[PDB]
């Protein structure tokens, strides 16, 4: 594949012990090497030839690569191992150095909290622009993750969407928008627009009709 | 390998 | 072992990008690959491309034929030349030493550098008030917004009825910055009394004050 396969969100108390999976079993064929990124440093190596780890890096991180499935693991979870992780190998299918999707790991320092969704239609003064944006506000989700997906009379929209990156709310939660961006004809051709916002597999859905 | 990128021998 | 990334900021779609990176405490003579790793805002990391001082060169197939990663040992340097740049090309770009054969690691990695891939002149921002369409009318609080549309360069502040405000991060929609905020109210006060979002844009010396109106 171009990108490995990844889950985007995993998360656990201080202490407890995690797994990060990256996914034919093309992966056992090349060495895999994980990163570790904090916001605003570049990413930093932590583990490479699948098992092996760089000086500084401690005992409670290691790595497989069986088939299908390489995994990074960490023991004893501490707060300054929340970061994203990025599994990396080469595809020789592809002839390319491919990375994974990412991986958010929270180390969960409050109760998970689920997103709270509000859907704006767009406003008259923009519509008088030939443009229609729809705004989606996502407020008070831990963790911070979230998957952003629109409809338009019931159909999945392929393309006009845009998702900002999260950001901390002062209570520690996290905060994000998502914007489609439609032709002010495509506003009025159609009847029923929804939100989708998933959060730790769970959805939820804000939706308005321009007619009632 | 020394100078290629590739798969595992 | 320090790589530096260099070069400018801001280039404009159809003209070049080119980056270079210094490196300091190591020879370039060595059995190590030289390359260049990519990362859109809040996307994923993309491998580039690499180079070895014997010559050989590889690439992002998608990219090899815009792409040009050179280094000359002498210099302690390496470069990156990316033609015909779009919108898309906007990233932080990372400098790497990479351990070739079928290890394929990178350590270490230079801080990076943003890049700005846009036409945008600086640019005032568009305005739009945000208020409840047809949907619930018997909540007890009401949240309104304005959305912050087509300004350049970074960075616009928000204030709500001249100081429970979220105010959402920036992005980049082809060429151009667009964020918003929001501000929840007991939904008594509204439309009642008046509430107005004043956004500030001082690259372009521009302030814009909208009183959000309710819809017929
Ligand atoms: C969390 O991981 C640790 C270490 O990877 C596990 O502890 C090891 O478990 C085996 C068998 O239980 C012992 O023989 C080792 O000596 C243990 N080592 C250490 C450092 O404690 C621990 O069991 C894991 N937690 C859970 C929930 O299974």
């Amino acid at each position: 594949q171009s990108v490995w396969t990844q889950p985007p969100s995993v998360s656990a108390a201080p202490g407890q012990n995690v797994t990060i999976s990256c996914s034919d079993s093309i992966l056992r064929s090349a060495f895999v090497s994980w990163y570790q990124q904090v916001p605003g440093s570049a990413p930093k190596l932590v583990i490479f030839d699948d098992r092996q780890r760089p000086s500084g890096i401690p005992a409670r991180f290691s790595g497989s690569n069986s088939g299908t499935t390489a995994t990074l693991d960490i023991a004893g979870l501490q707060r300054g191992d929340e970061a994203d992780y990025y599994c990396a190998a080469w595809n020789g299918r592809l002839s390319a150095f491919v990375f994974g999707s990412g991986t958010k790991l929270t180390v969960l320092g409050q109760p998970k909290s689920s997103p709270s969704v509000t859907l704006f239609p767009p406003s008259s003064e923009e519509l008088e622009t030939n443009k229609a944006t729809l705004v989606c506000t996502i407020t008070d989700f831990y963790p911070g993750v979230v998957t952003v997906d629109w409809k338009v009379d019931g159909t999945p929209v392929t393309q006009g969407m845009e998702t900002t990156q999260p950001s901390k709310q002062s209570n520690n939660k996290y905060m994000a928008s998502s914007y489609l961006t439609l032709t002010a004809r495509a506003w009025e051709r159609h009847s029923s627009y929804s939100c989708q916002v998933t959060h730790e597999g769970h959805t939820v859905e804000k939706s308005l009709s321009r007619a009632d | 390998e020394p100078g290629e990128r590739g798969l595992k021998g | 072992v320090q790589l530096e990334e260099s070069g400018p900021g801001l280039v404009r779609p159809s003209e070049t990008l080119s980056l270079s990176c210094t490196v300091s405490g190591f020879p370039m003579n060595e059995s190590y690959f030289w390359g260049w790793i990519r990362q859109s805002p809040g996307k994923g990391l993309e491998w580039l491309g690499s180079v070895i001082h014997t010559g050989t060169t590889y690439y992002r197939p998608s990219l090899e034929s815009r792409l040009t990663i050179a280094m000359d040992p002498s210099k302690n340097q390496v470069s990156l030349s990316l033609t015909s740049v779009t919108v898309a090309d906007s990233a932080m770009y990372y400098c790497v030493r990479i351990r070739g054969g079928s290890s394929n690691w990178l350590d270490p990695w230079g801080p990076g550098i943003v890049v700005t891939a846009s036409s945008a002149k600086t640019t005032p921002p568009s305005v739009y008030p945000l208020a409840p369409g047809c949907g619930d009318t018997t909540g007890s609080s009401v949240t309104l917004g304005c959305l912050v549309k087509g300004y350049f360069p970074e960075s616009v502040t928000v204030t709500w009825n001249s100081g429970s405000v979220h105010t959402f991060p920036a992005l980049l929609q082809s060429g151009l910055y667009t964020m918003s905020s929001s501000v929840t109210v007991p939904s008594s006060t509204w439309p009642s009394q008046t509430v107005t979002c004043s956004v500030a844009h001082p690259a372009s010396s521009t302030t814009v004050d909208k009183k959000i109106e309710p819809r017929p």
